[PDB]
DNA sequence: ATCAATATCCACCTGCAGATACTACCAAAAGTGTATTTGGAAACTGCTCCATCAAAAGGCATGTTCAGCTGGATTCCAGCTGAACATGCCTTTTGATGGAGCAGTTTCCAAATACACTTTTGGTAGTATCTGCAGGTGGATATTGAT
DNA sequence: ATCAATATCCACCTGCAGATACTACCAAAAGTGTATTTGGAAACTGCTCCATCAAAAGGCATGTTCAGCTGGAATCCAGCTGAACATGCCTTTTGATGGAGCAGTTTCCAAATACACTTTTGGTAGTATCTGCAGGTGGATATTGAT
């Protein structure tokens, strides 16, 4: 039961980032659940190109093979 | 023998990147001024968004650009910020912005 | 004592949050999510460390985005605290869901 | 052996600015920011040949994925530093 | 004197337009506008029949869907009446201004 | 002029298909704007793709490989 | 000689598939269980739409499938909706739907 | 010559629905969408191969590009016919 | 709850726009058989780096209290937006209709490919000594909130 | 405005992680030169379909009056949520063992390419007939809105 790891500290000090002033009772439940499904969504993407490659490691290029096919490209770790 | 980056005046290599095209499985041919031309690009725009960069480090009494240097650059730029729009630069953070709304008092 | 009023240090925070670029996630806590996560669709599988990082760059650098969205939501019904059909509206304006 | 675009980069970053060092953290953002504009470009090409039947990218398929790609005043000066480049490089065997 | 409430017709047009499919927007008007732009970029262009016919199809589908999403801006704004900032808000959320 | 030949009523009309019921006055002017600048995008790359094939003509082919890379992809018209 | 469509028991021309993957440049070279497999999902795929765009001409009182058929499909199917989501069809319209809250106070 | 899936499509339908007929308009939309999903898996099976270092597209890259473009159910599926046909043709002279 | 005005539905009908059909014609496509070629699966293995464990410590999460001020509920009213007409201005049809220029076909030459060979180089492996700045510190200046 | 409490700032600085400097080795990369092959521009042009008219029809956009009802404002107050405090856990940092598995390299055959010859087919065209359904007429009935 890790999603209860993000914890609400750390979801205080990403929307403060955010630019967000006060924040709701609510939202804390409401966000783990948009990074759960976030992060499903990349990982089974991520893990399609490993075992697609026939290894038992997820590597850093995966996980950014996979974010370029959401369409959320990132730079800093081999592309 | 002249590197056909010289003959074009470029410090990009030009014989990597006509190798990447083929590579790259683009088209049956590539014609030799194809890596040229694609090579010039590169070139200027490494150059646009590191000289915008440099600045910005300089503006933070820093002397070595690293991943927020970049980031401001290319938020800072409307044209650079739209042809790096669903780019995320790993390190960048985000550019300072507080909704007016939200700021203290009046007057 | 001495005390700030209600607000002002959430600004004294947004301040400082915007003006670094530290992760906000506790780094363990999040890999034992990804772990956890990833083992629930293949098991036996391993990451590089810089795989773990990759996701939480992204993770971040996506709800970070995703609460500004939700605060734009939230002052356009004159509010400035966010709530939870404000983080919905964005994201199924956004092309998410409905 | 893998190859970047690393002692490119910093050779340009000498040019304009002369006293300014990178550190290996941001070298590699743009090593994956000239990589993703190379595939972006070359892509448009491959592309941008296709819809003609044409079997080959020329210098006028790379500029016509600069001009559809790079927003406007990006694009008028990335053309012509391209042009230039290959209008040079002709003249020249 | 028969007079139907504020709001019934518009409900009722409402119905109407989501049963058919046809262009909304007046055939002859809509092409001299592209033209008029198209001039802004190239002297002198022909146009296909159904090159016109596709711009059309394709942009009263992008703005029904703006629309929609304006809509539901209005609503999060307790409101019904839809304003120019329902429309900001939902391009500046979608990526296609700010 | 032209862009203003975009009537109040098909704008309505439009609007309803989306379902929208009250529309405030402001909105027609707001919206022609927002339509003229999809069409510049729009046709500003048709026109691209015509100009690099060598004709004086746009074809419906030519709108449709433009509406792909705005990530608006449209059917019915061939390719 | 048979067609490797027949062989293959599919509709789709796997020959026709097989030389587009050839002349696409997608890579230097191209298996031949690929252009099969391909050539069977393109098939299937298309039968999953038809399918349901009769059921929407059916239940409409209509014989023949038009636009505002594959609309209709589409739109109402989880699955195939998202595939399509970024995606147009000519002459569709949109789904029937009114906000709640915009309905006659009642 | 102006090729078309609007033939094969044709015959897909009756073994769907015989009596049902199809408008131009329709089949039109239905070609525009045998060729997108194509061209969408082709390209995502040519960027496999390139990542991992392969000249060949093979069925086992399409599966894959199947598996990373179709949605839940959509994919399983797609899965199967795709491995059947790919069986029934290479136990068959 | 009753009653007049309308909109909306449904069953039936007719005509033509566009789907269906029989037949021929053929260039490009797809199947076939043969000789050369090579991608990348195997199998053995070197060595990178991932999972793990031990440990100390203090940063930071947690749980509580307390009351500031936000959000939600509520009333209210001026005025904006919808409905309904009156009215005529312009989009639409469609048929004709020359004619621009898209698309077909023949030409032939600059340019790409293929291949053999030499030569320059960017990447790495081995060490080794600088250096920009993170993070600690002290103390003068600036913001905030109680009065 | 006066002022006491905190945060903010910045000069000052030291330690070390990360950047910079050399020396080597070298396998792949990039350049040179020649013969061989061909993609696609260029000039010619048939005919497909686009820009223009003519030209009443009446469809439908526009100006206008009127009042329903909504959006914006002003009030109020329960309690939600932010700040400050105590407290002690678990994450971060350091460090090293053992070995899983990723990645290099050599061996080599099952499948792919390259041709050439042979047979099939899908697209283009006429030329003729046929059918789903859009659009029109009623007449019934549900819906709306005033009483």
């Amino acid at each position: 039961d890790n999603i209860q790891g993000i914890t609400k500290p750390a979801i205080r000090r990403l929307a403060r980032r955010g630019g967000v002033k006060r924040i709701s009772g609510l939202i804390y439940e409401e966000t783990r659940g948009v990074l759960k499904v976030f992060l499903e969504n990349v990982i089974r993407d991520a893990v399609t190109y490993t075992e697609h490659a026939k290894r038992k490691t997820v590597t850093a290029m995966d996980v950014v093979y996979a974010l370029k096919r959401q369409g959320r490209t990132l730079y800093g770790f081999g592309g | 023998a002249k590197t056909r980056s010289s003959r074009a005046g470029l410090q990009f290599p030009v014989g990597r990147v006509h190798r990447l095209l083929r590579k790259g499985n683009y088209a049956e041919r590539v014609g030799a001024g194809a890596p040229v031309y694609l090579a010039a690009v590169l070139e200027y725009l490494t150059a646009e968004i590191l000289e915008l960069a440099g600045n910005a480090a300089r503006d933070n009494k820093k002397t070595r650009i690293i991943p927020r240097h970049l980031q401001l650059a290319v938020r800072n730029d409307e044209e650079l910020n739209k042809l790096l729009g669903r780019v995320t630069i790993a390190q960048g953070g985000v550019l300072p912005n507080i909704q007016s709304v939200l700021l203290p008092k009046k007057t | 004592p001495h005390r700030y009023r209600p607000g002002t240090v959430a600004l004294r925070e947004i301040r400082r949050y915007q003006k670094s670029t530290e992760l906000l996630i506790r780094k363990l806590p999040f890999q034992r999510l990804v772990r956890e996560i990833a083992q629930d669709f293949k098991t036996d599988l391993r990451f590089q460390s810089s795989a773990v990082m990759a996701l939480q760059e992204a993770s971040e650098a996506y709800l970070v985005a995703l609460f500004e969205d939700t605060n734009l939501c939230a002052i356009h019904a004159k509010r400035v605290t966010i709530m939870p059909k404000d983080i919905q509206l964005a994201r199924r304006i956004r092309g998410e869901r409905a | 052996r893998k190859e970047s675009y690393a002692i490119y980069v910093y050779k340009v970053l000498k040019q304009v600015h002369p006293d300014t060092g990178i550190s290996s953290k941001a070298m590699s953002i743009m090593n994956s920011f000239v990589n993703d504009v190379f595939e972006r470009i070359a892509g448009e090409a491959s592309r941008l040949a296709h819809y003609n039947k044409r079997s080959t990218i020329t210098s006028r398929e790379i500029q016509t994925a600069v001009r559809l790609l790079l927003p406007g005043e990006l694009a008028k000066h990335a053309v012509s530093e391209g042009t230039k480049a290959v209008t040079k490089y002709t003249s020249a065997k």
